[PDB]
RNA sequence: AGGAGUGGAGCCUGCGGCUUAAUUUGACUCAACACGGGAAACCUCACCCGGCCCGGACACGGACAGGAUUGACAGAUUGAUAGCUCUUUCUCGAUUCCGUGGGUGGUGGUGCAUGGCCGUUCUUAGUUGGUGGAGCGAUUUGUCUGGUUAAUUCCGAUAACGA
RNA sequence: CAGCCACCCGAGAUUGAGCAAUAACAGGUCUGUGAUGCCCUUAGAUGUCCGGGGCUGCACGCGCGCUACACUGACUGGCUCAGCGUGUGCCUACCCUACGCCGGCAGGCGCGGGUAACCCGUUGAACCCCAUUCGUGAUGGGGAUCGGGGAUUGCAAUUAUUCCCCAUGAACGAGGAAUUCCCAGUAAGUGCGGGUCAUAAGCUUGCGUUGAUUAAGUCCCUGCCCUUUGUACACACCGCCCGU
């Protein structure tokens, strides 16, 4: 197609919403953390980062390839050019998404808000983040609704810095007396050339060198190697 | 071939491009003095007789400008008709004239080489200027 | 109200090819351009929606003004039960998954 | 089936031919570079389109 | 650690069940 | 200290009501009053007037294959294509008749049941542990008399120190 | 000391925004949806639909802003420029349009340039000029200049929100209370581009376009914060409470 680059850009970002939004509404149930998306020469490869590879793959490999189909309908991509590749995550206790499905699914499965979210604490801690906090708000006890905190670690709240060491996770969780609200934000730890944490540190945090512990010479003398 | 010196004011630009002659001055198809404002035109003779007519008078440099409204494509005529004679004396005769020439410039008016760092300012909504903000009843 | 059996087979057989077929609800539009050629009204999809709802050998999936159904194994043994189609039909395709 | 009766009034002029691509919302819809978006599922889905709130 | 009880009592430190809660927290 | 709107003239959104076919669905202030991106010719208002429906899944259960006609052509319409009940003529039929409901859904009300989002306190400079000190304790100090800063920003003082 | 003020120097000696804690408000939003906890089940259950009118019309009071407040203004405007940035579409001819033809005119024809630092576009408006024409009106400083001539490859322009043409006129002499908002390319002076949009900007959101006597201060007002202080308040002064 011939097509100026602003549209271009505009509809394949309306693209990705769609697709995230399908497979959030589609593939939460089977530990959805994320998704990306390649764009080959007329064709685009639609790599699934998701906690349960098993759960998406499914008996005889059928859900993953059904998917393909589905998405065919209303994207009228041409055949054969799309096809999705369904990979175990990368980021295990890193990913907002994860642990706020899983919240999600603590609260679903008859566990206590409170002790869900103390879990989640642990479990957030145990991988190495620097920090966590669970907003909780709803109707969690009678029927006047309230907030309700789990804070532990450090947090930065302001500027750029929040972008890429903090995961934010919003999600509405299904009750019986109403929808409660859960926000799961992490602080991702700092590990440089790793798979972790940015590769970058805190703009505010500077680290020193330990300097040498040299002897002073006091004489001069000829070193021969 | 330009002695590659330029000069601004506001978004307004002006080059002037430089060759060996007789300090004929041109601007974009017109002379120094033809500009149409004819009370700017002070503004833009405010070099050539600031340092007199014969230091204009070996040297050929058409001032070429691009920039909006009137007044401030003035300042860059000017201003890079001056920065080029200093810069041409600097490259090509010596320093001393140079350096006499810009500090005459730079006494009549510091702002005759450095350009005015000065933009407008961006708007920020609930209110139509910079500063300035909407009328609401109490 | 008349609702073709005609155009059922045909619905039919092209969920049953690959999964999922051009489903929307708006009326403004009378026929999909793959929906064409075939006598396939808004109507139709609303009533082979809500009959797969009740019977529940497809699940339902709404989203962004489309709908999605999970075609599941009762619904290809029913579909070869009602349609009685041969036993070796399957969307079993392994290339690319 | 109501093709005698819709139709009547052809409607390719007003506000009732675009609507928001989510939640079929008519009001407040966002058309600049063929968004089709309202305000509130825009800002929902801003980041994931590539818009990034940095100015 | 009794962590459903103590978390209880932290969702009502004076509700109806308070005082149950910081009985069974007692011992 | 100065630069402008009004109880100074025509135009743009919301209230006391539309006894016609009719706003009712937000605010007694900043933080409602060119705001809901609200510039509805009709289409978005279902709101208001015969506003075609069975197109109210229930296989509820039963007589019956006719269970039936969402079509246009006429006193079958004083409103072009409203067959929105007048036994006509339907020409091309297997959808169905119906009460135990988050179901083919509802821009119908609960926002003083909610979530998300945003507004506001507040873009101010405020907030809180750990260890130590004081107090039986709730608590308190740290987080301060001062100078400084845009800023508990720093300095300094200092039972606090380090965050 | 932390720092503040003034200066040779230097592009710059405070650019502007974005994000922005603890806690909260019965702030708004069920008018965004199986994201939602209650009524609608007996032929109005909206999942289909509307032929027509409603917020465009009223004794009225209000809120934002524009056109005017003069001979620092105007009566062919004759010559000189940029800035942000949008634009060829599959739900749809539904774009910006360069050039010649038709007419003083809205608009139609053709070849097309542009999927864009490729074309509009070197984006030729606001302005500064004038060796001829306004002269203290109620008017060439002005608008229902009342009513008739207009119309868009698209449902009908009806108190007609689109429109090019042809005098009259309400009104205003700086707008007695009460006062928005304003720290340098800031106020003000205007035009352009998006959201609006089938044509539709007094709105709004950005953009250049001219450049200021004014302020380097203070708590007088309005608030807000802190400290000390009092409290019989703690649902926290919209509190509590006394007596007839």
């Amino acid at each position: 197609v011939q097509i100026s680059k602003k549209r271009k850009f505009v509809a394949d970002g309306i693209f990705k919403a769609e697709l995230n939004e399908f497979l959030t509404r589609e593939l939460a149930e089977d530990g959805y953390s994320g998704v990306e998306v390649r764009v080959t020469p007329t064709r685009t490869e639609i790599i699934i980062l998701a906690t349960r590879t098993q759960n998406v793959l499914g008996e005889k490999g059928r859900r993953i390839r059904e998917l393909t189909a589905v998405v065919q309908k209303r994207f009228g991509f041409p055949e054969g050019s799309v096809e999705l590749y369904a990979e175990k995550v990368a980021t295990r206790g890193l990913c907002a998404i994860a642990q706020a499905e899983s919240l999600r699914y603590k609260l679903l499965g008859g566990l206590a808000v409170r002790r869900a979210c103390y879990g989640v604490l642990r479990f957030i801690m145990e991988s190495g983040a620097k920090g966590c906090e669970v907003v909780v708000s709803g109707k969690l006890r009678g029927q006047r609704a309230k907030s309700m905190k789990f804070v532990d670690g450090l947090m930065i709240h302001s500027g750029d810095p929040v972008n890429y060491y903090v995961d934010t996770a919003v999600r509405h969780v299904l009750l019986r007396q109403g929808v409660l609200g859960i926000k799961v934000k992490i602080m991702l730890p700092w590990d440089p050339t790793g798979k972790i944490g940015p590769k970058k540190p805190l703009p505010d945090h500077v680290s020193i060198v330990e300097p040498k512990d040299e002897i002073l010479p006091t004489t001069p003398i000829s070193e021969q190697k | 071939q330009s002695v590659q010196v330029f000069g601004r004011k506001k978004t307004a630009t002006a080059v002037a491009h430089c060759k060996r002659g007789n300090g004929l001055i041109k601007v974009n198809g017109r002379p120094l003095e033809m500009i149409e404002p004819r009370t700017l035109q002070y503004k833009l003779l405010e070099p050539v007789l600031l340092l007199g007519k014969e230091r204009f008078a070996g040297v050929d440099i058409r001032v070429r400008v691009k920039g909006g409204g009137h007044v401030a494509q003035i300042y860059a005529i000017r201003q890079s008709i001056s920065k080029a004679l200093v810069a041409y004396y600097q490259k090509y005769v010596d320093e001393a004239s140079k350096k006499e020439i810009k500090d005459i410039l730079i006494q009549y008016d510091r702002t005759l080489l450095v350009a005015d760092p000065r933009r407008c300012e961006s708007k920020k909504f609930g209110g139509p200027g910079a500063r300035a903000r909407y009328q609401k009843s109490y | 109200m008349l609702m073709p059996k005609k155009n059922r087979i045909a619905i039919y057989e092209l969920l049953f090819k690959e999964g999922v077929m051009v489903a929307k609800k708006d009326v403004h539009m009378p026929k999909h351009p793959e929906l064409a050629d075939k006598n396939v009204p808004n109507l139709h999809v609303m009533k082979a929606m809500q009959s797969l709802k009740s019977r529940g050998y497809v699940k339902e999936q709404f989203a962004w003004r489309h709908f999605y159904w999970y075609l599941t194994n009762e619904g290809i043994q029913y579909l070869r039960d009602y349609l009685h189609l041969p036993p070796e039909i399957v969307p079993a395709t392994l290339r690319r998954s | 089936g109501h093709q005698q009766l819709y139709w009547s009034h052809p409607r390719k002029f007003g506000q009732g031919s675009r609507s928001c691509r989510v939640c079929s919302n008519r009001h407040g819809l966002i058309r600049k570079y063929g968004l089709n978006m309202c305000r509130q599922c825009f800002r929902q889905y801003a980041k994931d389109i590539g818009f990034i709130k940095l100015d | 650690f009794p962590y459903e009880v103590s978390d209880a009592l932290q969702d009502d430190p004076k509700g109806k069940y308070s005082k149950k809660l910081l009985n069974k927290l007692v011992g």
